[PDB]
DNA sequence: CGGAACAGTTGCGACTTAGACGTGGTTGTGGGAGCTGCTATACTCTCC
DNA sequence: GGAGAGTATAGGTCGAGGGTGTACCACGTCTAAGTCGCAACTGTTCC
RNA sequence: CCCUCGA
């Protein structure tokens, strides 16, 4: 997201990487549409500089008032008349653009959101081979995939023919499509005529020549229209080689470039396929059927034949967040641009502004169709620290743009060599959505092109050196690289002759230590974090290892925390980075602490105050409390912990309680994975968890009349009402059982809908008050607690309110759970069970 | 109580646990409240009616262009409809008139 | 060729057409054709004849005419299977079926909108092959061609997909239902069980049983009408719980863990009043169950007439069904830790 | 209602069925006014074919009673009856042209396809307006 | 009862109106879960589909070519008699000559020139059912499917009583195939029930038929209840089938009485038992 | 005049083609993109005459287009969102209900209702049979007295008195 | 425990209205998103 | 006639908690809300 | 329906 904003930390950290001239995603969104020019050429609009002003509200005020967390977003149009060379540079609003928050979260309508990196297949060209023809014979195929554009098939027949689909169009000779282009019949036997294959292909061609080949090109797209020679060159030319209707990303060009060794100069200059890369892809698929191991183009160097790995780490991208919003804003900021297109002819030039023609709607909307009906934008798991924490990290498999869970076969979902250290083969769901999800490994990163690396040692003449170096999954194919168990001593030198490496494509081997280039920079450097909290890891079994990464991240947070006696130190290092912990941005020394905020004075003489969330809701109706763990007159660093949050003690991750245990069958209470507790864990609260449900309620239209929150509830004694307070609304620290009125509300009843008893006695009792059933708010069955908690939003206020709706209430009632029979204990191993017996 | 569910009832041959399932306990509507009226009142429980699921079933084919029809034994179809007095004449009774 | 020679023929596209040709339809010419090619012929071309037969044959029996494959007329379900109910937010909620139905009244209507303009034959024919694409939507949705689409890229739920599917009628509402009388929860180990017996929670038994704890009371004392019953279990009134006790005996009930994989995943039980919201089970049925005590839930079933509570007792009793039925092995047998300790 | 079920049967619905189920004609693709929360007349919800949203109560409001049970206002033209009868009421289209029913067209094998002896791929031609058809021609008048 | 049995839950002759079709079932699919060839191979087995790995089997007796040259296998088969030369087409070299006693001879694998009996499996393999029904008839048939279904189960750990997959193949062989109709209307190549194809031939046989193997699925769509092959598989298809054919369904399948609510004809649901007459004695009256 | 049709069918159906693609552009649904060029192709052929004969046909058709796309796209959204559901959530109608007029009634909820009230019988069963009839009639059925009287064969003024005095009755008798 | 006489209320029935709301016309360009990463099996069509 | 290809079908059960609206103007056409009078209609009040 | 999760 820094990416995005082109944030000046973005800035540092693209200048210590080396400066491409660095641009944000934003910026380079507003480049690629500058200029908006007239059809004309008369008029050029242009956009630069984008700016973020101060943020709205604060987090906690839009989580309340059902806000989305944004700022607004200016830029510098500048518009420029190419007759008069009048120039008016302005500066507009684009809009208010949701903002990623210290959590890296996004707050939409008061809730808080996740965004999903998803797993995708980079643009480029992949290769398949498939021997599964009925005839036993191997058959081969090529997809060419871009960013944005159409796609392109070539296959080898089963019949032995060279076939073309283009967006999912209906094969035709490999030869159609290059006679279209250009190509004479006699040309393509002199580059493709080593193939057996392209000679038989070529008499089954059925006509010849450019006009031929280009009308019959332009009747399968089409299938009613007619053709034109000029109007199907230019669509074919729009179609893929223009920059408008097709674009292969950076990362599809340099794919490409690499695949094909087209280009080794490096040349930047344009994303766009090219002639020479569909002469490239056939030649290519061509020596690929043959079984040649090598290929060598026209100004090409060396490139091995082979087919493409779909699932291996080098092939397959990660979109991250920054990328997914920079695509929305595309879509949103094209829409704007047509808007400013059919404004240049309709207005009077020196009667235009800028802001006249610019219409920010549709981008504003973009960004709110992307967070709001988006799988990829997710209602945020926030049971515990470490649910929310993995959540972000999470690399999944499934969207738009990914595969769909009917296509996903059992293929996309195992483990992949390319995986090691940079997703996580143990955390992964093991309902229906098993390998579609993954957890990103603790040292991963995400390269700017969309892929993961990991970090490694260089291993020099057979010594372990402290140089570290981040590669691609691509880069640790061509070396060496040992495990972390791999013993070393004092010196660099390996203890033994022979290592375990993993060295070509996934194999393991038993290896010469003399040949070794890099080597892990650590263990759990192949796992996730929540699987790097499980003591004695390696001595449990994957599964029960994967149902501990799992099961961690359902643990409810207890009154009080209690961090484990045994750990794996991660647990300290993943409470802070997940941030419900609170920590000082700055030393000094505590000047005043409550339980509502701390304030440290640094020794600037400047002070910096952090309140406390207290007895907060979260997402699943857990309680997230942070305590102050400081004193004041205490001196405190930067980076120390000020306040300790739901599932954190003293700064480490405490998802549970230290317990004294007994391994023995006893008198059949623990019988099949049926646990038995101590009561002192229901006496002492070392079990006990605080829940909090959010029970809403509103008054609305009908088709009788409109609904009433009242505490005038017909038929219904005072004895009952005794909670409410005077709206009908019941009052703050009362204690509810299921069946007690929340909130009372009457709705407009019907004539007809009265018993006919009901009718005779309001009519001898001269009762004239409006008929109503009592829709009053209860609570369900088998729930209790106290109330906590009042919202109240009303329309003879201005609180804002959807239509039809007069008043709206939440009411906020908190329960304390002690531990019980029927509970679900686990510990970090995958061992679990309901609690059948206290004792 | 799923399809599986009604297999172990036909396994086990009970049928009138699994009439009793699909019917009364929940699509045949006035049996649903006959059954209540009749525990209330200490009373046998009532035979089961029609369930609502089939009279759906029979809709939803004949919004597909198929003219379903449920055949007596004289070969003469059925009208599936309640009649509406029994109703009226039970809540006319509880008053006295 | 209609410029001239127009007058001696006729001719069409669309439906209109197709329904002229069955219009002019000998069947009996035709069958008895097919008959003659099924005798005389052999080979494919018999095949073809045969599997042409099997059509030609059914629709030659009389009460039943080829003309109903072609409508004049589309019917249209009841409202209430096709409801609309209004959202949180303002905002309503419609089956597909109305957005489906929709469009072929909006193109019915623009098609006799140009009828009576005098529209190009052109523009017409377009109208009514749209009209018929709706018609095919609306009947069997993504069939033919792609498939209309709602919000999201969803394709709409056509009439087809009522019946058929796991989630169809037949499937989902016909083979099963969802039933009153009927709890579940977590289920824990029940060691103090005897094999006929379960625990089940208060709260559960006084939900299934409250019309016979109502009447029970209302017969005592403590209830002054039936209503008064109704209310005072609802509050869980003290007096409430010697009376369960009371109605509960010798009530069986059935106890169910999914999946049901044979007929012993159902099982009937005395129940017995037991501190606590868990189910606890009797270990010996867990082979049956398949019950693994790690979070596994049951569901509770409560007989109502005579005939099902005599089916309980006497049928699907726990106790009644202690061998295997597949294999006449026993199942409710000692194992784990019971094995151990003998 | 008891076990009398003796057979289950089916045909193809002619029109003439179809329009015989029918309560009325839906003209409108209007569901219900906003404001009013009440389906529009000759809709998909319509009262006066389907039957009343709520017991004894008609459109305009002229009757709500259970006094004028089995009549239809004059108005309106409801009837005051039970809801109920709005899940078994149907109502039907007139179509402007004949449709084929896609079950015998589209289905493996076309029902169409062997009760005319066309193909598949013709028949869709057909159905679909990309081809013509021939559905008579006059022997005597072209031999002469 | 007596035909079925014991019933293996309660120890006894089973009760009339036990539906043992479901047991059957259950008892065949419940273990279904621990099958590691494999459950494939019971899906492959009860479906009646030509196995992979298929095994030639011989029709007549006779003199065998063994051509088997260039990694392929190809096998005539002269009978003793005058009758024409069968000849199978492909078999792959991976597939093994089967090793067995020949008649009039030792054991040993097939040859060139080898003379084979009527039933002889040609290769080691799966055989086909289908060819062992119109070869060595029915029974046969019955014993293979029972002995190869049940050889899984037992692989697995697994005990079935061999009476419930007779069940399924009881269903599985209820037809013969109309070879030619004859005077009795039946159309050539449909598959009529064995019952019904005999009381149909009437000279006051002119339907001539052989038995089918079909599959569950293919038997059970096959059914006379149009409602309860509607919601079973391939729905569209039923209804629109049983629409053009008017049929009518009787509705005595116990699922069709689960539909429209009526007591399954099955245990409690019999006629026999439902309907039992409950009186006091005189004696009990009496006191 | 003819003339119309046929300069219209020779010049504006070869843009058809065309057209079409734009109307995609606005719907991104091939369903409503068709029901958008049809519509339109109404408006243009209703309003034919109105063009200028040598004038650029494609910008004339290519405005009504938009138009109609604009039209149908505020009528939209004027009104509230109907949301095409598969199936409509259980949570969904009972949600709705706690809104309704009537809500989703037990069937316990409906067997008590129609048990019969004692202390209402009997207190009505004290009336006299004429008061007991008219009293009825007007609260209970909602007769008027025009009618009551027709029913009762008596005239409304002797309705007016049974109905007040076997109302107070009925007051003083249940309370 | 009636039948007029007499005096309070809904309630239907008109009409003015002010605004939502749909209609006139409609004239320089201008052709969608999304995908395709499922397996296995039976059988009609259709190209040959 | 006869073979490939193209299209059709199927693919576990029961539970818990969550879930959405870019786009022409300048106007006449209608409607969505009314305040307001007589009948028509409810009620007392008697003799 | 979809997301995600339990057996
Ligand atoms: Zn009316």
């Amino acid at each position: 997201f820094e990416w995005l904003i082109g944030s000046p930390r973005w800035r540092e950290s693209a200048a210590e990487r080396g400066d491409v001239n660095p641009v944000g995603g934003l910026e380079e969104v507003l480049y690629e549409l500058s200029p908006i020019e007239d059809f004309s050429g008369s008029m050029s609009l242009s956009f630069s500089d984008p700016r973020f002003d101060d943020v709205k509200a604060p987090v906690d005020e839009c989580k309340d008032k059902d806000m989305t967390y944004a700022a607004p977003l200016f830029v510098t149009a500048e518009f420029i008349n190419n007759n008069t060379g009048e120039i008016k540079s302005q500066t507009v609003f684009m809009g208010d653009f949701p903002m990623m928050t210290e959590k890296g979260t996004f707050i939409i309508n008061g809730t808080e959101r996740v965004v999903v990196s998803q797993l995708v297949r980079s643009p480029g060209v992949y290769f398949d081979e498939t021997i599964d023809k009925s005839t036993d014979k191997t058959l081969h195929s090529v997809k060419v995939i871009p960013s944005r554009g159409a796609w392109l098939e070539f296959d080898v027949d089963k019949r032995d023919t060279v076939g073309v689909r283009i967006d999912r169009k209906r094969r035709q000779p490999v030869t159609v499509l290059l006679k279209a282009l250009g190509w004479t019949s006699e040309q393509i036997v002199e580059r493709f005529g080593f193939s057996e294959i392209m000679r038989s292909t070529l008499e089954k061609d059925n006509t010849v020549g450019t006009d031929e080949a280009l009308l019959d090109i332009y009747r399968k797209l089409r299938p009613g229209e007619p053709p034109t020679k000029e109007s199907a060159q230019t669509l074919l030319e729009n179609l893929f080689f223009k920059e408008k209707r097709y674009d292969l990303a950076r990362v599809g060009r340099y794919k490409v470039n690499k695949k094909l060794g087209l280009h080794v100069g490096e040349p930047i200059t344009s994303s766009t396929l090219t002639e020479e890369d569909v002469v490239a892809t056939i030649e290519y698929l061509v020596r690929l059927h043959e079984g040649q191991t090598t290929m060598t183009v026209p100004g090409g160097v060396e490139v091995p034949v082979e087919t493409d790995d779909i699932d291996h780490f080098g092939n397959r991208r990660l979109r991250t967040v920054g990328e997914l919003i920079q695509n929305q804003i595309r879509v949103g900021m094209s829409r704007m641009e047509r808007v400013v297109r059919e404004r240049m002819t309709t207005q009077d030039v020196e009667a235009i502004t800028p802001q006249t023609l610019i219409n920010i709607r549709p981008v504003v909307a973009a960004i709110k169709e992307f967070f709001g009906t988006s799988q990829l934008s997710q209602f945020m798991d926030q049971n515990n620290p470490l649910s929310g924490l993995t959540h972000k990290r999470r690399l999944s498999a499934l969207g738009p743009g990914g595969l769909s869970r009917e296509r996903a076969g059992l293929e996309v979902r195992d483990v992949h060599p390319s995986h090691y250290g940079r997703m996580c083969p143990i955390e992964t769901p093991e309902g229906p959505n098993i390998g579609l999800i993954g957890s990103l490994s603790v040292y991963a990163r995400v390269n700017p092109f969309g892929f993961i690396e990991t970090p490694y040692r260089k291993v020099v003449d057979g010594v372990v050196s402290d140089e570290i170096v981040y590669l691609t999954a691509d880069e640790e194919d061509r070396h060496v690289v040992a495990q972390a168990n791999s013993p070393i001593d004092a010196d660099g030198r390996f203890v033994e002759p022979r290592v375990l490496v993993r060295r070509k494509a996934g194999e393991v081997e038993y290896v010469p230590s003399s040949e070794v280039d890099y080597m892990d920079v650590s263990p759990r450097q192949m796992v996730s974090v929540a699987t790097a909290m499980i003591p004695f890891l390696e001595h449990d079994d994957a599964n029960r290892a994967l149902m501990g990464a799992n099961m961690q991240r359902q643990a409810v947070p207890l009154v009080r925390s209690e961090a484990p006696l045994v750990g794996t130190g991660m647990e300290l290092r993943a409470a802070i980075d997940a941030g419900d912990v609170v920590v000082a941005e700055e030393s000094g020394v505590i000047e005043e602490v409550s339980a509502d905020y701390i304030t440290v004075m640094h020794d600037n003489g400047t002070r910096r105050t952090y309140r406390m969330r207290k007895f907060a809701r979260s997402n699943h109706g857990t309680c997230a409390n942070q305590c102050p763990i400081v004193d004041a007159g205490d001196r405190v660093e930067a980076g120390q912990v000020i306040a300790d949050g739901p599932c954190t003690d003293d700064g480490e991750m405490a998802l549970g309680k230290n317990l004294l245990v007994a391994i023995m069958p006893w008198e059949g209470h623990n019988y099949e994975d049926a646990i038995i507790l101590s009561n002192r864990l229901v006496e002492e609260d070392v079990l006990t968890s605080i829940h909090i449900e959010e029970h809403e309620i509103d008054a609305r239209d009908t088709k009788l009349g409109a609904e009433e929150i009242t505490r005038d509830i017909p038929n219904i004694s005072d004895e009952v009402l005794a909670d409410l307070d005077e709206r009908g609304i019941v009052r703050i620290g009362a204690e509810v059982r299921d069946g007690d009125i929340l909130v009372g509300k009457v709705t407009p009843k019907g004539e007809t809908e009265l018993t006919p008893e009901e009718r005779l006695l309001r009519a001898i009792f001269g009762e004239k008050a409006r008929e109503v059933r009592d829709t009053s708010l209860k609570v369900p069955h088998g729930e209790s607690g106290k109330v906590i908690g009042i919202r109240v939003f009303s329309r003879e206020d201005e609180d804002e309110l959807p239509a039809g709706v007069n008043e709206l209430v939440r009411v906020y009632v908190a329960q304390k759970r002690k531990i019980s029979d029927g509970d679900k204990l686990a510990g970090r191993h995958g061992n679990k069970g309901v609690i059948g017996k206290i004792l | 109580f799923g399809e599986m569910e009604c297999w172990a009832m036909q396994a086990y041959g009970a049928a009138y646990t699994l009439q009793e399932l699909l019917t009364i306990k929940s699509d045949d509507t006035v049996g649903r409240v006959k059954v209540y009226e009749a525990i209330v009142k200490g009373e046998n429980i009532p035979e089961p009616g029609i369930p609502e699921s089939f009279k759906v079933l029979l809709k939803e084919l004949q919004s597909l262009c198929l003219n379903v029809e449920v055949l007596s034994s004289d070969g003469a179809a059925i009208e599936l409809r309640e009649g509406e007095d029994e109703d009226l004449e039970r809540a006319a009774a509880n008053l006295g008139i | 060729l209609v410029d001239r020679y127009g007058e001696y023929f006729t001719g069409a596209m669309g439906a209109e057409s197709i329904q002229k040709l069955i219009e002019n339809f000998d069947i009996d010419a035709e069958a008895e054709s097919l008959r003659d090619v099924i005798r005389n012929g052999k080979g494919q071309k018999k095949l073809r004849a045969l599997k042409r037969l099997k059509v030609v044959a059914a629709f030659q029996q009389s009460g039943n005419s080829p003309m109903g494959m072609v409508l004049d007329a589309v019917p249209v379900i009841p409202p209430e299977l096709r409801p609309m109910v209004q959202l949180d937010g303002g905002r309503f909620a419609t089956s597909d079926l109305n957005d489906l139905y929709r469009r072929v009244i909006n193109r019915n209507n623009r098609l006799k909108r140009l009828i009576d303009l005098g529209a190009p034959e052109i523009i017409v024919n377009n109208e009514k092959r749209m009209l018929q694409e709706s018609v095919d939507a609306l009947f069997d949705n993504g069939r033919r061609g792609r498939p209309v689409t709602g919000p999201g890229n969803r394709p709409l739920k056509s009439l087809s997909d009522l019946l058929k599917g796991k989630q169809g009628r037949f499937r989902q509402n016909l083979l099963g239902k969802r039933v009153d009388y009927s709890g579940r929860s977590v289920i824990v180990v029940g060691p103090q069980l005897k094999l006929h017996q379960c625990g089940l929670p208060k709260l559960m038994a006084l939900e299934l049983f409250k019309p016979f704890v109502m009447k029970r009371l209302v017969d005592l004392n403590h209830a002054q009408n039936i209503k008064s019953a109704k209310r005072m279990v609802e509050r869980q009134r003290p007096q409430v719980w010697d009376v369960l006790e009371e109605v509960i005996a010798e009530h069986p009930v059935l106890l169910n863990r999914a999946p049901t994989l044979h007929r012993l995943g159902i099982q009937a039980f005395e129940p017995m009043l037991v501190e606590g919201k868990a189910i606890q089970l009797h270990p010996l049925v867990c082979e049956a169950f398949n019950a693994d005590f790690d979070g596994d839930q049951m569901a509770v079933h409560l007989p109502l007439s005579a005939e099902a509570q005599a089916e309980a007792r006497i049928l699907m009793l726990s106790s009644n069904n202690i061998l295997s039925p597949a294999s006449g092995r026993p199942l409710a047998m000692p194992r784990l830790d019971m094995v151990t300790g003998l | 209602d008891v076990n009398f079920f003796d057979e289950l049967r089916i045909g193809l619905a002619t029109a003439e069925d179809i329009r015989q189920w029918s309560y009325g004609e839906v003209k409108k693709p209007e569901t219900i006014n906003y404001r009013t929360l009440k389906p529009e007349k000759d809709g998909l919800f319509c009262e006066k074919i389907f039957g009343p949203t709520r017991d004894w109560e008609c459109y305009c409001g002229k009757y709500k009673r259970v006094r004028f049970k089995g009549i239809i206002c004059e108005r309106c033209g409801v009837e005051v009856t039970r809801a109920k009868v709005r899940r078994e009421r149907m109502g039907h289209i007139e179509l402007a042209a004949p449709v084929t029913h896609i079950w015998y067209f589209k289905g493996v094998p076309s029902r169409l396809g062997y009760l005319l002896d066309l193909a598949p791929k013709d028949l869709e031609k057909i159905i679909y307006f990309a081809a013509y058809v021939i559905t008579s021609v006059d022997e005597e008048m072209r031999h002469n | 009862a007596t035909c079925y049995g014991r019933s293996m839950a309660t120890g006894k002759l089973v009760d009339i109106g036990e539906a043992v079709g479901i047991v059957a079932a259950q008892s065949i699919g419940e273990p279904g879960t621990q099958l590691t060839g494999g459950l494939p191979r019971v899906q492959e087995l009860f479906e009646a589909r030509v196995p992979r790995g298929k095994a030639p089997i011989a029709d007549v007796t006779g003199r065998v070519r063994l051509e088997d040259g260039e990694r392929f296998y190809k096998i005539t088969i002269v009978p003793d008699d005058g009758g024409e030369e069968v000849v199978y087409d492909k078999i792959s070299k991976r597939q093994r000559l089967r090793v067995f006693k020949h008649e009039d001879g030792s054991e040993r694998v097939l040859s060139d020139g080898d003379h084979v009996e009527v039933g002889q499996q040609l290769m080691e393999g799966s055989a086909d059912p289908h060819e062992v029904l119109r070869v060595q008839g029915p029974r046969e048939v019955q014993i293979h499917l029972v002995r190869e279904v049940q050889e899984v189960y037992r692989a697995q750990g697994v005990s079935i009583h061999d009476k419930h997959i007779e069940v399924i193949v009881r269903q599985m062989l209820r037809r013969v195939t109309i070879i030619d109709s004859g005077s009795t209307e039946f159309l050539p190549g449909s598959l009529i029930d064995r019952a019904e194809f005999e009381a149909e031939n009437r000279r006051v046989e002119p339907a001539a038929g052989r038995p089918v193997l079909m599959g569950i699925t293919k038997a059970s769509l096959a059914t006379d209840s149009w409602l309860s092959a509607a919601s079973f598989q391939e729905t569209t298809r039923v209804l629109t089938d049983a629409a053009i054919n008017c049929r009518s369904d009787k509705l005595n399948g116990l699922k069709e009485n689960v539909i429209i609510g009526k007591l399954i004809p099955a245990g409690t649901g019999i006629n026999r038992y439902r309907n039992i007459a409950v009186q006091p004695t005189e004696e009990a009256r009496a006191a | 005049d003819e003339e119309l049709t046929a300069r219209f069918e020779r010049d504006a159906i070869p843009l058809l083609d065309q057209l079409y693609g734009g109307a995609l552009r606005m719907t991104r649904n091939p369903a409503d993109a068709e029901d958008l060029l049809q519509e339109t192709m109404v408006k243009a052929y209703a309003g034919f005459r109105s063009f200028r004969h040598g004038t650029n046909l494609k910008a004339w058709l290519y405005r009504i287009l938009t138009n109609t796309y604009i039209n149908s796209y505020r009528k939209k959204q004027r009104q509230p969102a109907e949301y095409p559901t598969e199936q409509i959530t259980d949570w969904q109608l009972a949600s709705n209900a706690e809104h309704s007029s009537t809500g989703l009634r037990s069937a316990e909820v409906e067997a008590l209702e129609a048990l019969p009230d004692t202390e209402i019988k009997e207190a009505l069963q004290a009336l006299p049979e004429e008061f007991r009839m008219a009293v009825y009639y007007a609260d209970v059925e909602g007769f008027p007295y025009k009618e009551i009287a027709e029913i009762m064969d008596t005239p409304i003024g002797t309705v007016m008195s049974r109905l007040h005095r076997g109302r107070r009755q009925l007051r003083g008798l249940l309370a």
